């Protein structure tokens, strides 16, 4: 029940951003565990030793997250 | 002079060996279903929160006191 | 009562009085060694000739540890004010992150030149609900 | 020998096989992702445990773990 | 006395704080979330994500016994 | 597999190469055939010269083998994808490793099977205090 | 132009000039009123 | 930007019309000339990152025509701050020094060249050198070279100050020129035949020819009267003695002859001021300038000869790529042939030999005026002797390994194996192990059989075994190789050297020069504590060299690691599979290198310390005997680490830590700072980021609780930063450590 440019909270615990609001950039089709495609604002861990920073996307599912906006 | 200095020797080695057996036992025997929303589970839902206020006091003493002493000389 | 019975005060401590008389100067002035045995004199004193300070909280010396707290107290939370709130005018502003390597210089000076009230400020960010945040909207690490 | 696992927030995007320096990753064709695929590691004989994989995965936290184990001529990564 | 009795202090809360931040991420943080699954002492995790060295429950234990030999120096 | 046909690359030998725990408990050797007469960089040290067409070569262990696989296709304008890489034992028992199914592993291919292929997170792992005493970890269960 | 005045505001360039200001002050206050330490 | 003609004259000059504009828009970018850094900092490793890549121009950009105009411009901004550097100097000696009122009693008063701001109590820092001015004793030795220059007024100093800052100015805009204006193609820079031709007939050559002219008509006039008794008020100026032609011809009686004997082959006849007499100066303590004259002469002859042996335009001459392509033996195949392509292209090849050339020079520089003092009353000013030794130990010993960090460098980024097939490099490449498990065997022998001595006559001494230790009063360890050497030396001036009147040095054996109460050299003998401590030496830098070598011989790969080409010069690791790869690449080999130079020139500096104040440096008395400061016991009490650590270490730091109160104080505040920088990298050095990064979370967690978070989200140090600031902070500690020491040690010695 989601669109283009809501603001939802991950619960995925392990997750970088468990706790964080990231930005739905799309969604795709049924058939796939994890379609909500989710921008953040602030970078992860990801990268090498010394890189300049790291990922600000993922995707997740709709039972992990949670509407605000 | 030296039984004083080997009992406190002696104890600086309990005490980190009572917390890295807590550690040990995080790892290894904690259940989190079993201690439940008790008095334990609570330390570890509010960790960041204790650590950042150890580091706050960690740095208002040391800032200081190393202030202090450079001062004097 | 008769409270620091081992300290002396500096106008009639021994070796304080001994060693003011050949004080050295800080400044240009040959006057400012006789300037701190004169304006050190009022202290308490230790057998040693040093001054002591008495930070317990009485009001005898409120001159030793109370007035430079508080005046540390006052400049800190003007610092941190304005640092926050120039902080949180930033993450409107085009790209949150240059603008806090390049400084705003006409947006930091203003937030700077109003800091002068930041206990008023922060009181009324705290009645409102803007000084502090909600544990369940904070990004936490697992348990 | 170490231990190559993977998980169903691997989005198949043979990174971590482009990564491995020892051929001990692969992909084989599954059904979660839109590339369809998923990372294998059948050859864990040969995984010497550098996390190349790891250090390449894009995913929130990684979808590929590497778990170190008993360690042997082939782990230790021995020359001689 | 009152100055080197804050450097104690200092030097315990220090040390409390490096051995219970490596009691409480002994199970896990945002860096390894999966710490439980690697159990206690173990080397590291890689140097991706920027860098895991001295990141197990281990480790903090290694670095906090500096701080209890400066303590009771 | 059968045999090992090919031209040892033109190298006046060096220090980095074999020893004899490489010759009596296992090495390693690579076949690929060069498009032309150019010069390569060993993996053991030096700088050698394929020669044109088949070559072959033997190496301590694996990892020396895939670093001069990845070396060949990258560094040359005519490509090497054809380089085979063997697993030599002391009775002559020799077998294929890379590329396995004849396809690089790269790219997916059909008829591989999922190994170490789970259905969950990291995040979902069991608790350590479920599976104490059991000669099983939180990843193998 | 504009290019040279973001230069002189980026954060080195402001953090030592800020530095330099505060040292100024405290250093001039310590040579007209010394040796302060506490209030009378 | 301007305009100008042409500039040149049938020539290889080579060069672009205007390639960068002059804009400001690219200072308020920061990070921009890297491709991952321009879009802004999302961590704050972004910033870290930002100055560890500032003058990386390799990553930057791939053109080398680009980098090479980079580099020039660099050279000349170099020389801008150096020039600003030294007129600093001389307008600190111009109006605030001494100079004039230390060069009328030299012998009773200390060189100052600083004014502290009496302020918050620090004005006790001005220590009364002598004549009534207050300051600090400095120690680099400024008014020795300017009264060896010929400076005798303020006026003089501050025309050099001047000046100096003329020539940075001219360096300054020369950079900006050079590559934004007419930036030099690459037609203008390959020429090594013609730039060596160049560098050596006109730089070094020229160079030694004018300052041996500016020291007849300069130096010398006016040093022979310094040295008579004459007041510097009552010396004639410089210019006057070219003004009065017959004054320079009275002076010397060669000079009363002409010019036209010099181009008539008649050279023995200049022996008037073209001396060869040798050894110091009686009333100075100093070289001669009459010698040094006539050596910088002879210098410039042959420097001006040695440029002229390449080939540029006209013909004649050599080229480089012809002799390299001819050396080749039976035992290295086609021996140099790709060399001259080698260090023609590869900017980093070129500075891992010009690098290890210019410490290895400087350790020389150190370790020739230490024993040879070339500057007058240096020798008696123990500090300034000291000082200088050691500085230019440690610029040298720092220089050297900056040469195996960018061989390395050049392995990595541009050795190209198709390029090497079979020459010294290729074949040196095949045999890796064997060099290195050789000096791998020859530093654990020097190891053994250097410091095992010492462990030996330490716990010798311990259970009361005189007659078990290995000293002069023991089982003797004499050096007769050095000794021999230095009776060699004694004897060169009736048998190798009949035209030579005194010896080179007189360390080696002779007489005991002492100016005023001190002394200025004397015989260095050479016993078993002596023999002992050489090795000592040698071992540490054979360690250093082993790790230095196999940071290059290792950067394209390894046994471990078979693609560490690919991993670039600086990376931590490659995970910690295989056992640990940790500190694999030639950047952890140049950290780790840094660490044993630092032992090495810990142990050297400490010899000399140690061997001057008990062996040589001493107070003469006027019957002839001379007792020296330590009371000689280095013979006899430098055999044991005990020795080292109470009689040296502990006797001698208490200068140091009894400074408080006096000008000397901050140096033993400098002191402790240094021993609390040292324990502070032992921080980075032992951990690592994995704990740091967690802890961050909890501070991150605690700064969002008040919503107070940097967008700028804060990253713990790379490994290769943890380690880099480690060490870093362990030399500036121990570096500070040792020379608040040597300062406060040297000072308060008379
Ligand atoms: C002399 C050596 C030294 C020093 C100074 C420190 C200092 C510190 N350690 Mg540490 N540590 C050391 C050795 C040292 N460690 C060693 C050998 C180990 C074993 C590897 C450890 C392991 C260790 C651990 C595991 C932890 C610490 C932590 C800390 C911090 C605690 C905060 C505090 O003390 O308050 C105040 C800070 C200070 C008194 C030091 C600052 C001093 C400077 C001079 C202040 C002024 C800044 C200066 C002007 C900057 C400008 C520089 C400019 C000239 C370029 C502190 C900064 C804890 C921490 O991170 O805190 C949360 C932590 O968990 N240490
Ligand atoms: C607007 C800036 C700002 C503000 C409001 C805060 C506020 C806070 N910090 Mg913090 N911090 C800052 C910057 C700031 N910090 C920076 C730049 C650093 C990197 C050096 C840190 C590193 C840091 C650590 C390690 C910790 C805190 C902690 C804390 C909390 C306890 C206060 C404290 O520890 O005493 C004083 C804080 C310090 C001594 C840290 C340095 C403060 C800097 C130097 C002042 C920043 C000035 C800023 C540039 C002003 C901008 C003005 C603008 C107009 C341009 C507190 C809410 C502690 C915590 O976790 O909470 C319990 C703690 O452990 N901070
Ligand atoms: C961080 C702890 C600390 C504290 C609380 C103080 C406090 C003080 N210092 Mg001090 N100082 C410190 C660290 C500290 N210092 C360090 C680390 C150094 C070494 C760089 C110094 C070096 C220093 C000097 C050289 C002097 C002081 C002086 C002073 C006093 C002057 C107050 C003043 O200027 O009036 C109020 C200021 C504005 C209203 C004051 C009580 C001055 C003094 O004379 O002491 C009495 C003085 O001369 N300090
Ligand atoms: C006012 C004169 C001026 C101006 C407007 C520019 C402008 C520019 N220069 Mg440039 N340059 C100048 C003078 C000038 N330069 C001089 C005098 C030199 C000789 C040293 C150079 C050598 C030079 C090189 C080699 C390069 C540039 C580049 C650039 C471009 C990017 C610069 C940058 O990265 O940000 C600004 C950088 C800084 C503000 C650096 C800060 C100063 C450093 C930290 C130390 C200062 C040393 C200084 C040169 C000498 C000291 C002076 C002495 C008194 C001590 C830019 C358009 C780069 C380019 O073209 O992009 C690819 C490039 O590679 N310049
Ligand atoms: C006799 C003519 C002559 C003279 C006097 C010099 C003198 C100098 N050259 Mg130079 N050079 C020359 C001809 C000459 N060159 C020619 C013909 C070429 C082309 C082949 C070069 C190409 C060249 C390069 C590429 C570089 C120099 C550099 C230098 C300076 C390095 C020495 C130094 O820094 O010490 C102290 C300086 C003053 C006391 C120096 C002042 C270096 C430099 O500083 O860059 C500007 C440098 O990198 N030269
Ligand atoms: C003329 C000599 C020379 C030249 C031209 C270069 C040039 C270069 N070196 Mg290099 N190097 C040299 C000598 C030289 N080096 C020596 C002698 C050593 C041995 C110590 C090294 C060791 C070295 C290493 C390990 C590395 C380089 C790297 C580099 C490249 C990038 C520079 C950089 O990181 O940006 C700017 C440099 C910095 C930001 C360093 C700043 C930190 C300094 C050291 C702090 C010093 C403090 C100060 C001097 C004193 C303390 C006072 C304090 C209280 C304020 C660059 C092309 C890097 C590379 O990747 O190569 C391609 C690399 O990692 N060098
Ligand atoms: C008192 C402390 C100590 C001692 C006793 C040693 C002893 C030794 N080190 Mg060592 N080292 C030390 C501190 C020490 N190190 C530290 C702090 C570092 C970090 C910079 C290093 C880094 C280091 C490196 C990189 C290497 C050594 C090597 C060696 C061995 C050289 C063989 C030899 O000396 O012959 C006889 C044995 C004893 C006299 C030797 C056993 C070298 C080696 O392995 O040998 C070839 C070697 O490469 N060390
Ligand atoms: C302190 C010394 C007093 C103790 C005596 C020690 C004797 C030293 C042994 C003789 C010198 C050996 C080198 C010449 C021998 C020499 O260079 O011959 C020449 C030979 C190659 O020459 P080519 O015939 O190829 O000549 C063509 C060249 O132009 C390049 O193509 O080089 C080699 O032998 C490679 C093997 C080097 C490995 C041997 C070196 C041993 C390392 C230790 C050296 C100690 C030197 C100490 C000096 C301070
Ligand atoms: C009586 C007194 C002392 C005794 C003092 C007592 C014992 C200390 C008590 C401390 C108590 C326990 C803590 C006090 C307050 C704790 C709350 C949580 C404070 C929160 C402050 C935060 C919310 C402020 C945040 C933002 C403020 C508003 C302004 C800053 O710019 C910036 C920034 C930091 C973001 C002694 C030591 C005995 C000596 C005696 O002479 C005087
Ligand atoms: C005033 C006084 C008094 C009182 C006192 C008191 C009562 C107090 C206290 C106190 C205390 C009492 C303190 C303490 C301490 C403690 C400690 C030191 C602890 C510990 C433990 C630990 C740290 C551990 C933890 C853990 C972990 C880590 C996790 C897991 C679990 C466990 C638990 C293992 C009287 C009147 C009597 C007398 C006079 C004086
Ligand atoms: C403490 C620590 C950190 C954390 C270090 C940090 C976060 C550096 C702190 C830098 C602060 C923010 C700046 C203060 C120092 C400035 C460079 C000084 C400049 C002062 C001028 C502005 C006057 C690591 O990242 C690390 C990594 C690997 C091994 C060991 C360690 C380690 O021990
Ligand atoms: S990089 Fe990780 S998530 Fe991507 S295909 Fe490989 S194992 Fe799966
Ligand atoms: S841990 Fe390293 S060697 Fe093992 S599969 Fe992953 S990338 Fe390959
Ligand atoms: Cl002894």
């Amino acid at each position: 029940a989601l669109n283009r440019g809501d603001k939802v909270r991950i619960k995925r615990t392990e997750s970088y951003w468990y706790g964080d609001v990231g930005t739905v950039a799309s969604v795709e089709k049924s058939g796939i565990l994890y379609p909500v495609i989710v921008r953040f604002d602030r970078v992860n861990y990801n990268g090498f030793s010394g890189s300049a920073s790291g990922v600000n996307t993922n995707n997740f599912a709709e039972n992990e997250l949670e509407l605000v906006q | 002079a030296a039984l004083y200095t080997h009992h406190q020797y002696i104890a600086g080695f309990l005490m980190v060996g009572a917390f890295a057996h807590g550690a040990i036992f995080f790892v290894r025997d904690y259940d989190p279903v079993a201690n439940k929303d008790n008095v334990l589970a609570r330390m570890l839902e509010h960790k960041e929160a204790l650590i950042s206020h150890l580091s706050w006091v960690s740095l208002f003493l040391g800032f200081h006191t190393l202030g202090l002493y450079v001062h004097n000389d | 009562a008769d409270d620091f019975a081992n300290l002396t005060p500096c106008s009639e401590n021994p070796a304080y009085l001994a060693k003011s008389k050949n004080f050295l100067n800080t400044t240009n002035d040959p006057n400012s060694g006789k300037i701190r045995a004169e304006r050190y004199a009022s202290a308490l004193c230790g057998p040693e000739g040093y001054p002591h300070l008495i930070v317990d909280g009485r009001f005898t010396h409120a001159g030793d540890f109370l007035i430079p707290s508080i005046l540390f107290l006052y400049i800190a939370g003007w610092i941190g004010w304005v640092g926050r709130s120039y902080l949180i005018e930033i993450r409107e502003s085009k790209n949150p992150e240059m603008q806090e390597v390049v400084i705003n210089v006409p947006l930091a000076i203003k937030k700077m030149l109003g800091g002068f009230l930041w206990p008023l400020a922060a009181v009324g960010e705290y009645t409102s609900g803007k000084l502090v945040m909600k544990d369940s909207e904070i990004p936490t690490s697992p348990r | 020998s170490h231990s190559v696992k993977i998980y169903d927030t691997c989005i198949g995007c043979t990174q971590c096989v482009r990564a491995c320096p020892l051929d001990v990753l692969e992909m084989v064709p599954w059904d979660g992702c839109k590339a369809a695929q998923i990372a294998s590691s059948p050859r864990t004989e040969d995984c010497v445990g550098c996390k190349r994989c790891e250090t390449a995965c894009p995913t929130d936290f990684l979808s590929i773990r590497v778990y170190l184990g008993a360690e042997t001529t082939r782990s230790m990564g021995l020359a001689y | 006395d009152f100055l080197v009795h804050h450097a104690i202090a200092l030097g315990l809360h220090t040390t409390a704080l490096i051995l219970i931040k490596g009691a409480l991420d002994a199970r896990g943080s945002k860096l390894m979330p999966d710490k439980k699954d690697f159990g206690y002492s173990f080397p590291c995790d890689g140097p991706g994500r920027g860098g895991t060295c001295d990141i197990s429950a281990w480790d903090a234990f290694y670095l906090a016994m500096f701080w209890m030999l400066n303590t009771l120096g | 597999m059968t045999e090992l046909s090919g031209q040892p690359p033109k190298f006046g030998g060096s220090t980095g190469g074999l020893l004899s725990k490489a010759n009596r408990e296992e090495k390693y050797a690579i076949t690929w055939t060069s498009a032309s007469e150019q010069v390569f960089e060993m993996p053991t040290g030096g700088a050698a010269i394929m020669n044109e067409g088949e070559n072959l070569l033997y190496l301590a262990r694996k990892e020396q083998c895939l670093a001069l696989g990845t070396q060949l296709r990258t560094k040359f304008k005519p490509k090497i994808q054809d380089y085979k890489i063997y697993r030599v034992y002391p009775s002559g028992e020799v077998q294929y490793l890379h590329p396995a199914d004849g396809v690089f592993p790269e790219k997916v291919n059909e008829g591989r099977e999922a190994q170490g292929t789970k259905t969950r997170r990291i995040g979902q792992n069991p608790e350590p205090v479920t599976i104490k005493f059991s000669g099983k970890a939180p990843y193998e269960v | 132009m504009d290019g040279l005045k973001s230069f002189l505001s980026t954060a080195p360039v402001m953090i030592m000039a800020l530095l330099t200001f505060t040292a100024g002050i405290l250093i001039e206050f310590n040579r007209f009123y010394p040796d302060l330490l506490f209030h009378p | 930007t301007i305009s100008p003609p042409e500039r040149e004259a049938k020539a290889k000059v080579s060069v672009d019309n205007n390639p960068v504009p002059t804009s400001f828009e690219k200072w308020g970018k920061p990070g921009h000339f890297d491709r991952t850094l321009a879009r802004g900092p999302k961590t704050t490793t972004w910033i870290w990152n930002l100055h560890a890549n500032a003058h990386d121009f390799d990553s930057q950009t791939s053109d080398l025509e680009d980098v090479s105009r980079k580099i020039f411009s660099a050279h000349f901004g170099h020389l801008a701050v150096v020039f600003v550097w030294l007129s600093g100097m001389y307008f600190h000696g111009a109006k605030f020094s001494n100079y004039e009122g230390w060069l009328a009693d030299p012998t009773h008063i200390k060189p100052s060249a600083q004014v502290v701001w009496p302020i918050v109590g620090q004005g006790i820092l001005n220590g009364d050198v002598g004549g009534g001015f207050h300051g600090i004793q400095i120690t680099s030795g400024l008014f020795y070279l300017w009264r060896a220059s010929g400076f005798t007024d303020s006026y003089q100093l501050y025309c050099t100050a001047i000046g100096g800052l003329v020539m940075a100015a001219l360096m300054l805009f020369a950079g900006w020129f050079h590559y934004h204006v007419k930036a030099p193609k690459l037609e203008w820079f390959q020429n090594v035949e013609s730039m060596m031709n160049h560098h050596l007939a006109g730089l070094l050559g020229l160079g030694s020819l004018g300052w041996a002219g500016h020291q007849i008509h300069v130096s010398m006039p006016i040093n022979k009267l310094l040295d008579a008794g004459v007041a510097p008020k009552d010396i004639p100026l410089p210019h006057e003695f070219i003004l009065e032609p017959s004054k320079m011809a009275e002076l010397y009686p060669s000079f009363a002859q002409g010019l036209t004997p010099f181009f008539t082959l008649n050279w023995g006849v200049y022996s008037d001021f073209l001396t060869f007499k040798g050894g110091l100066n009686p009333v100075t303590g100093g070289l001669w300038l009459s010698d040094t004259a006539h050596h910088h002469l002879a210098i410039a002859v042959l420097f001006i000869i040695a440029g002229h042996m390449y080939r540029t335009n006209w013909g004649i001459g050599h080229s480089m790529k012809e002799i390299l392509e001819a050396h080749k033996g039976p035992f290295t195949g086609e021996g140099h042939k790709g060399l001259y392509e080698i260090l023609t292209t590869s900017w980093h090849a070129q500075l891992a030999i010009n690098l290890a050339l210019l410490g290895s020079l400087t350790i020389i520089v150190a370790q020739h005026m230490y024993a040879m003092p070339p500057y007058p009353y240096q020798a008696i000013d123990y500090a300034t002797q000291l000082s200088l030794f050691t500085h230019h130990m440690w610029i040298g010993g720092f220089l050297i390994v900056g040469a195996g960090a960018h061989g390395a460098i050049f392995m990595v980024r541009d050795y190209d194996p198709a390029k090497n097939v079979n020459n010294l490099l290729d074949r040196m490449l095949r045999h890796r192990d064997a060099i290195i498990s050789h000096l791998n065997w020859v530093c654990i022998f020097l190891g053994f059989h250097s410091f095992g001595l010492y462990i030996h006559n330490d716990t010798m001494r311990a259970l009361g075994r005189p007659q078990d230790m290995f000293s002069d009063t023991a089982i003797q360890l004499q050096p007769i190789f050095a000794q021999w050497v230095q009776h060699l030396h004694t004897l060169a001036p009736g048998a190798t050297a009949p035209n030579a009147l005194a010896t080179a040095s007189y360390a080696f054996g002779g007489e005991t020069i002492a100016v005023a109460g001190k002394v200025a050299m004397m015989p260095i003998t050479l016993g078993t504590a002596d023999f002992m401590v050489h090795h000592i030496h040698a071992f540490t830098i054979h360690v250093t060299a082993l790790i230095l070598l196999k940071g290059v011989l290792y950067a394209r790969s390894s046994r471990l690691v078979p693609d560490k080409a690919n991993l670039g010069f600086r990376f931590p690791c490659d995970g910690p599979g295989r056992g640990g790869t940790c500190q694999v690449s030639g950047w952890d080999h140049v950290f780790l290198g840094l660490f044993w130079m630092y032992n090495s020139l810990s142990i050297v500096i400490f010899h000399f310390s140690w061997k001057m104040q008990s062996d040589v440096w001493g107070t003469v008395s006027p019957d002839g005997s001379v007792t020296h400061v330590t009371l000689g016991n280095f013979a006899q009490s430098a055999i044991t680490i005990n020795g080292w650590l109470r009689d040296f270490l502990w006797a001698q730091a208490a200068n140091v830590i009894n400074s408080y109160g006096s000008a000397l104080s901050a140096y033993g505040i400098m002191f402790l700072a240094g021993h609390f920088v040292f324990a502070f990298s032992l921080m980075f050095l032992f951990s690592g980021r994995g704990y740091w990064q967690e802890l961050i979370e909890s501070i991150v967690w605690a700064h969002n609780k008040l919503n107070v978070a940097p967008a700028i989200q804060p990253r713990a140090l790379s490994i290769i930063q943890g380690r880099a600031v480690g060490v870093a902070h362990y030399l500036l500690g121990g570096i500070v450590t040792t020379w608040a020491f040597f300062l406060a040690r040297s000072l308060s010695i008379g």
